[PDB]
């Protein structure tokens, strides 16, 4: 199982930048993450779903029910050397975020200081202790850094049950943000991050309408008061006891509302700042998506693609 | 607007010659105002009969229609803390009325909710700005009241309403509506009004709600007991027989069918059962002891739940065990 | 189907309107005229456990507004909810003070819409007698654009003034005799065979409580179904179900009491319960097979209903159930 | 290792071994878990129905109910006294015993249940299409000891969110609950195992642990010590064992719960002298009882059978005995300080002895 | 808190009052015992694999609230040796999980017919 990997931070800032995000959203979002090394990409998975996640209950406890899901070609690492015996030759493990942040956040001081070196990971079986195994991490600081994290292999039958979430489509009015970098990046960042002035708010109610042909307001029913944020720049639009939730009936064929958390929107604002193409995706009284692509070209090359999934916090 | 008003509040007299029962209290209260040396005054009553009504009538004919600016109400819904008589009461008691219009009134409704603080700091707003203003404090709780209070105001108790003035009453809202009523019925409505002038009224809303055409339909003693489920005097009375005479089996399926054809509930049953009972001539005192204490338990372990049939059972055994000392 | 089929009877055919409400037409009928007249009063429903009031002031509340214009014109409070006299003298005041709000043009086309608002106030009789009499002016000053709705087990609990404001709505117990039309179409509904008889078993047991007749067809017909034979049930599963005693097991108790030996009456106690017997049950039982039994005098039949009625006061007070059964049983012996 | 009372637990409906017919309608509950009403669990201490509940959810969801894990919820009161409860937590349920929070109960009601009843449950749908919803399994131990309060607060929390939340409550007795939670209820009567069936499961447990037995009537008297408590049987089956290296005989004693002999010799000391003495030294042995939290109501329980099973009394003193003991039962019931009503119950004792 | 967290049984407080308090220090006490018993006969030198792991620090041996004499800042003190325990506790749980989980059954040979190779 040789998972030799090298990241460079001087060649490509933006894949280095895609990775640094990634990975702090993960562990922003939940305490371990999912590691998928297929011969083509890696994806990086934050769902509640998996084995040591699950082990909090948070889904009954408090509503965790966010997916996370990042998607990282094999050109942003120098060196990929990734074979394996299974379907497409995919390495299935399980991690920790807060060792592997640590350890970013140390590379990252590294390279602000002045140095151009590379990080090698690889996989070894540390004699000290589903058989865990290590993160073998080193790099050079201008003295050869090394650090060591735990990390847990899955089978195939483990690893399938990790499904993407994924909507109906058709069924899905989608939102083409502004970007972050031109002139109204700073309006849209202040309006998405509005409602926080407000520390007594719990849900949010996002609404879409139509008729730069479509609109986006953020409705507070929490307060004492009505409240509601309107965006009026520009922005276009992209042309077992199981049951399934009730969905109201819409008010008309061109609104599209959900109600959602705090927490979730605060994600949306962070990611939304961290990328440039940005999508916003809501599925009437189901849920919102949050889809952030970043485009490299030479023969065009794989689109950086991150999804953040929200299930509704309340039935409208 | 006032079309669309309960009963209670549509009928609510404006001025004092709409307020009846309390004759003496209003006779009184008319004669000091046409003096103008209206004292400090409390209205001590019973629910429904008339106090509120008549203060603000009071009011109405003291200062006519602007009585809402030289008027400070409160009731138990407002904060009466002592903070807000040291504050408010004492500022309005302390300022000149709006055109000099004589003295201000202070109302302070169900004041028996008013802690002891708070009364105890009225005791000497109310005497030192006398000349200036007049407190009025309505109650149905004097224990309630201290004594220091109590002392400084002039009482007038509200009895429960007389007969006459709720027939009288009655008259009026049947004129008022196009509702017509049998004595019979009005013979009930006074039966359950126990004095209270809102039941009256509140029956008669109902009554006349269950009158399939109000405009011809007359209103029955079937039609009030049908509205309040209560037993008709019949029931209670064959009840009774049942109990004095019949034997044990007989009783109780007396009792369970006379309950069973209308519904009836075992409480008011016992009441009924008690209203009759008072008048019986009785040449065993001892019997009046047992009967007395024994449905008064019925009663009391009734007002927490338990199971009705061993509740009507207990009846019944109390009421014979207590005449088998009439023997 | 699967989404209709994840409600408990008693909330899947609670009523929907107020023709669904059975054997409470004498308050029915005034509140549906009410409709038409729009001359709603202040309101007591008061009511042993299941009988309707709940889903009689909703359905009232859907009728009169509508799904939307309810939410702006119904305030509902219960004992779940903090209900102090702060709470009554600012929220609720508040809300009774609120200007009544414009219906749109559907809903005026669709539904009456009074002009004035609604406040209920469910489990009424567990606030205080404080946080009560704030209530009084407040119900009195607003009722032009504000009615009130209280809601209660034990009307004793309400203070006099609250019962004088209110017009009173006594919900009368449900029996065979008036609620078996309601349970015979819940049955038919969910196509639950029984023998005849077994509807009115269920009604007899419930005691006034169409909630629990509800629940225990429910248990009734999963058991049914999961047995798979295609049989009807029979009233000795019903009497299963609900917990009543075998008649033999109360036949035993009953010669038990009339040998009259304490050491024999509390040996067999101790063995019955381990069984887990509910003594509130026991005690009906007894209640029934002596008061009604020829074979005893009016002296025996007077003494053992007042007993009976201590007996039961005090279980009634979450008293201990083996001590108060196995004391019930040595006074009848000794009678 | 673990305790014989856990290592032993059945976890399935399959693995019940007593009271069959209770088996088979858990069984039938669980076929189609998707209507399935709030539940109110009845019946002797220790007899099993916790474990009957854990059975019920594993059929519903599966082992999984079984990984259970603890967190802290703090509430603050209105005089700002803060104060922390246990929640146990499996990814499908919840369990948390309000009754540790005394008076304070009800706000567990108020502002936990309340809000997980709020929160209605979702997740992405793995193969289908949109999200899929579960009903939360709540499970509120010692129900009989929740104040009024928080029973009431209970019912239209269970009557709204029935969608979200279903109730299964467990108690030792249904005296104390409040009609209006029965009427809310299936209730369910769990009566105790037999005596051949608790000398079974013993026997079980003895084959297993690979203790030698001199006869099986050793295991049949431990069964009429614990008096249908098989949680007690199989405590005491353990200590005896591990008292007579792991070798039970006929004359191996049977070990009781020391407040018990305590009781015991209270009830002795009460027969043999009856003055004011005496008394005031059967209040120094009742205190001490307290002091270990043993509830008063239980010590009353106690003490009054204790002095029934004596031979020398006649069946008038037992007559008197037990009409005290109902009577201050129900003073204790309606009481404050319970010191005072046992008190009482052991003057009119020796006042009716003596 | 010992129990949950180093058997995962979950009890009552009235349990504990009443059976519990008494009995498993009683069990504990012998079984420490025993544990001791043997460890000293090896010494001057698997049938009873569940006695030997009690722990002298972490397992309780003595009865909660001390014995029922009748008839034959102390507070503060417990509270922080309870709270340590309670850290103890919950470090030796923490690497529970990360150890290894039961999950599902799996082909585990399988797994082990791929070792890792680590070379440059
Ligand atoms: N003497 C009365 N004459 C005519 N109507 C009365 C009379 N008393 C009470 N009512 C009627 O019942 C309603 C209530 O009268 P109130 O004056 O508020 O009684 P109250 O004595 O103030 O009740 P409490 O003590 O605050 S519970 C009035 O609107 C009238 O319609
Ligand atoms: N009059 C009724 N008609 C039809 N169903 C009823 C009736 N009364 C009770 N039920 C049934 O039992 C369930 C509960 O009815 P409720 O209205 O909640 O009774 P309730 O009087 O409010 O009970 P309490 O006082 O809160 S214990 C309903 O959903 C119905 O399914
Ligand atoms: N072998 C076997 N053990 C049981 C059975 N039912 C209960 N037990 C065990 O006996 C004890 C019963 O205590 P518990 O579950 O707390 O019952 P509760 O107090 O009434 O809820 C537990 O330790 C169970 O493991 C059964 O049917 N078969
Ligand atoms: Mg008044
Ligand atoms: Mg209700």
């Amino acid at each position: 199982m040789k998972l030799k990997l090298i990241v460079n931070g001087c060649e490509a800032p933006d894949d280095y930048k895609l990775l640094r995000t990634t990975i702090n959203t993960v562990a922003s979002l939940r305490k371990t993450a999912i590691l998928r090394f297929n011969s083509e990409r890696l994806t990086i998975i934050s769902t509640p779903k998996s084995s040591l996640n699950s082990s909090n209950n948070g889904t009954i406890l408090r509503g965790d029910t966010g997916q996370l899901w990042c998607t990282i070609p094999h050109d942003v690492f120098r060196l990929y050397t990734v074979i394996s015996a299974r379907e497409l030759n995919t390495i299935t493990m399980e991690c920790n975020c807060d060792s592997l942040l640590s350890v970013f956040k140390r590379y990252d001081r590294v390279m602000n200081q002045g140095s151009s070196s590379n990080m090698t990971i690889k996989l070894q079986s540390m004699p000290e202790w589903n058989p865990i195994c290590a993160l073998g991490i080193t790099f050079e600081e201008i003295i050869m850094h090394s650090f060591k994290v735990p990390v847990k292999l899955l089978f195939r039958a483990q690893d399938t049950r990790i499904q993407e979430p994924m909507i109906n489509y058709i069924q899905l009015m989608m939102y083409k943000l502004p970007p972050i970098s031109g002139e109204f990046g700073s309006a849209f960042h202040g309006f998405i991050r509005r409602v926080e002035r407000y520390s007594n708010v719990n849900h949010i109610h996002l609404m879409g309408v139509k008729k730069d042909d479509v609109e986006l307001k953020i409705i507070v029913n929490e307060l004492d008061w009505h409240l509601e944020i309107c965006w009026n720049g520009p922005l276009d639009s992209v042309i077992d006891i199981s049951v399934m939730v009730e969905k109201a009936e819409q008010e008309s064929s061109s609104t599209h509302e959900v109600i959602i958390r705090c927490k979730d929107w605060k994600v949306c604002s962070k990611l939304y700042a961290a990328f440039e193409e940005v999508v916003l995706a809501i599925s009437h009284d189901e849920s919102c998506v949050f889809h952030c692509s970043l485009d490299r070209g030479s023969k065009p090359r794989e689109r950086g693609q991150i999804i953040y999934y929200i299930a509704r916090s309340k039935g409208l | 607007s006032k079309e669309n008003l309960p009963w209670v509040e549509k009928y609510r007299p404006e001025t004092l010659d709409e307020v009846y029962g309390q004759n003496e209290v209003i006779t009184t209260v008319r004669k000091f105002v046409d003096e103008g040396k209206l004292p400090h005054l409390l209205f001590y009553g019973p629910p429904g009969t008339g106090k509120t009504s008549t203060i603000v009538a009071l009011a109405r004919e003291i200062y006519g229609k602007n009585y809402s600016n030289m008027v400070l109400e409160l009731n138990a819904s407002d904060d009466r803390g002592i903070d807000v008589v040291r504050n408010q009461i004492k500022d309005f008691a302390s300022t000149r009325q709006i055109f000099s219009k004589g003295f201000k009134l202070i109302i302070l409704d169900e004041a028996d909710a008013m802690t002891n603080a708070a009364q105890n700091a009225l005791r000497r707003v109310i005497e030192r700005y006398t000349k200036n203003t007049r407190f009025c404090v309505l109650a149905n709780y004097a224990h309630k009241l201290t004594p220091a209070l109590l002392s400084r105001c002039t009482r007038f108790r509200f009895q429960p309403l007389p007969q006459e003035a709720i027939e009288r009453r009655i008259a009026n809202v049947l004129v008022h509506e196009k509702l017509k009523l049998s004595p019979n019925a009005e013979k009930a409505l006074i039966e359950l009004s126990n004095g209270d002038m809102r039941r009256v009224l509140n029956v008669l809303q109902s009554c006349k709600a269950t009158l399939d055409n109000p405009d011809e339909d007359e209103i029955s003693d079937d039609v009030i007991y049908e509205c309040c489920g209560a037993p008709r005097p019949s029931d209670l009375k064959a009840v009774l027989k049942s109990i004095l005479e019949d034997d044990w089996g007989t009783a109780h399926y007396t009792l369970n069918k006379v309950r069973s054809a209308k519904g009836l509930a075992l409480i008011d049953l016992i009441e009924g059962i008690v209203k009759i009972l008072e008048d019986y001539e009785l040449q065993n005192e001892e019997t009046r002891v047992h009967l007395l204490t024994k449905l008064a338990d019925i009663e009391y372990s009734i007002s927490k739940g338990g199971n009705d049939q061993i509740q009507g059972s207990a009846v019944i055994g109390a009421i014979k065990a207590s005449f088998e000392n009439e023997t | 189907e699967q989404s209709l089929a994840q409600q408990p009877w008693v909330e899947k055919y609670r009523p929907k309107n107020l023709d669904e409400v059975t054997a409470q037409d004498h308050a029915v009928t005034v509140l549906k005229k009410t409709l038409k007249s729009a001359n709603l009063p202040h309101m007591l429903f008061y009511g042993p456990p299941g009988t309707g009031k709940t889903s009689t002031i909703l359905a009232l509340t859907k009728e009169l507004y509508g799904p939307d214009l309810m939410k702006s014109r119904i305030l509902e409070l219960n004992a779940s909810d903090e209900r102090g006299i702060s709470i009554v003298r600012e929220k609720v005041k508040n809300f009774a003070r609120l200007t009544v709000s414009k219906p749109s043009k559907h809903d005026l086309e669709n539904y009456p819409c009074p002009p004035y608002k609604i406040i209920i106030l469910d489990e009424a009789d567990s606030m205080t007698a404080d946080a009560q009499s704030a209530l009084r002016r407040t119900m009195e000053t607003y009722s032009g654009v504000t009615r009130f709705c209280l809601i209660c087990n034990y009307v004793t609990r309400i203070i006099d003034p609250l019962a004088s404001r209110c017009s009173k709505f006594r919900f009368k117990a449900l029996d065979a005799s008036n609620a078996i039309d309601r349970l015979r179409f819940i049955s038919e509904q969910e196509n639950v065979k029984c023998d005849d008889g077994v509807l009115e078993r269920i009604l007899d047991i419930s005691a006034g409580d169409l909630r629990r007749g509800i629940t225990l067809l429910q248990s009734a017909s999963k058991g049914a179904q999961y047995l798979g034979d295609g049989k009807n049930i029979t009233s000795t599963q019903v009497e299963e179900l609900a917990g009543v005693v075998p008649h033999d097991i109360l036949i035993e108790i009953v010669e038990k009491v009339k040998s009259g030996d304490f050491d024999e009456i509390k040996k067999y106690v101790n063995t019955f319960m381990k069984s887990g017997w509910s003594a509130a049950s026991v005690v009906n039982q007894l209640h029934e097979y002596y008061i009604t039994n020829d074979n005893f005098d009016t002296n025996f039949k007077n003494q053992i209903s007042w007993l009976l009625f201590t007996t039961d006061s005090r279980l009634n007070n979450g008293t201990n159930e083996h001590i108060q059964l196995l004391n019930l049983l040595v006074k009848i012996s000794q009678l | 290792m673990s305790l014989w009372v856990d290592k032993y637990r059945p976890k399935s409906l399959n693995a019940l071994s007593h009271n069959e017919e209770l088996t088979n309608f858990l069984k039938s509950l669980s076929d189609q878990p998707r209507d399935l009403p709030h539940l109110l669990l009845y019946g002797p201490n220790g007899t099993g129905k916790k474990t009957r509940c854990m059975a019920l959810l594993e059929s519903i969801f599966g082992p999984g109910v079984y990984r259970l894990k603890i967190d802290v919820r703090q509430f603050v009161t209105a005089s700002n006294r803060k104060l922390e409860l246990n929640v146990v937590s499996s990814p499908y349920h919840l369990e948390i015993t309000p009754s540790d929070m005394g008076n304070n109960d009800r706000i567990v009601i108020q502002e936990l249940l309340k809000e997980v009843a709020q929160m209605e449950q979702v997740d992405f749908q793995d193969s289908k299409d949109g999200l899929a919803h579960r009903y939360k399994c709540v499970i509120i131990n010692e129900a009989n000891s929740l104040t009024k309060d928080a029973q009431a607060a209970l019912r239209r929390t269970m009557e709204k969110y029935s969608k979200n939340i279903r109730l299964i409550m467990v108690c030792d007795s249904m005296s104390p609950i409040i009609a209006p939670i029965k009427s809310r209820c299936l209730l369910i009567r769990c009566p105790a195992p037999s005596d051949s069936e608790i000398s079974t499961i013993l026997s079980d447990v003895v084959t297993n642990e690979r203790i030698q037995l001199e006869t099986k009537d050793i295991l049949k008297r431990i069964a009429q010590a614990s008096n249908g408590n098989l949680r007690v049987s199989l405590l005491m089956l353990e200590s005896m064992a591990l008292n007579n290296e792991l070798a039970l005989k006929s004359s191996s004693p049977i070990i009781k719960p020391d407040w018990i002999i305590v009781i015991h010799k209270l009830t002795r000391k009460i027969v043999k002298e009856r003055s004011v003495n005496s008394l005031i030294e059967c209040r120094a042995v009742l205190y001490d009882l307290l002091a270990h939290c043993i509830p008063a109501n239980i010590i009353l329980k106690e003490l009054t059978f204790s002095l029934l099973d004596v031979e020398t009394l006649n069946t008038t003193n037992k007559s008197s005995i037990i009409e005290y003991s109902s009577v201050f039962d129900e003073r204790l019931s309606l009481g404050n300080k319970a010191i005072f009503h046992l008190e009482g119950f052991i003057a009119k004792v020796m006042c009716c002895l003596d | 808190n010992v129990s949950l967290y180093k058997y995962n049984a979950v009890h009552s407080f009235r349990n504990i009052t009443l059976e519990f308090g008494y009995y498993a220090p009683l069990i504990r006490k012998c079984q420490s015992y025993k544990k001791k018993y043997i460890l000293y006969y090896l010494k001057n030198l698997d049938k009873f694999s569940d006695i030997m792991k009690v722990e002298n620090g972490i397992d309780v041996v003595d009865r909660i609230g001390g014995p029922i004499e009748a008839l034959s800042d102390h507070l503060e003190d417990q509270k922080k040796e309870r709270d340590r325990r309670l850290r103890m506790l919950i470090d030796q749980y923490e690497r529970n999980v990360m150890m290894a989980n039961d999950d599902l059954e799996d082909e585990e040979t399988s797994f082990n017919d791929d070792p890792i190779v680590d070379s440059d």
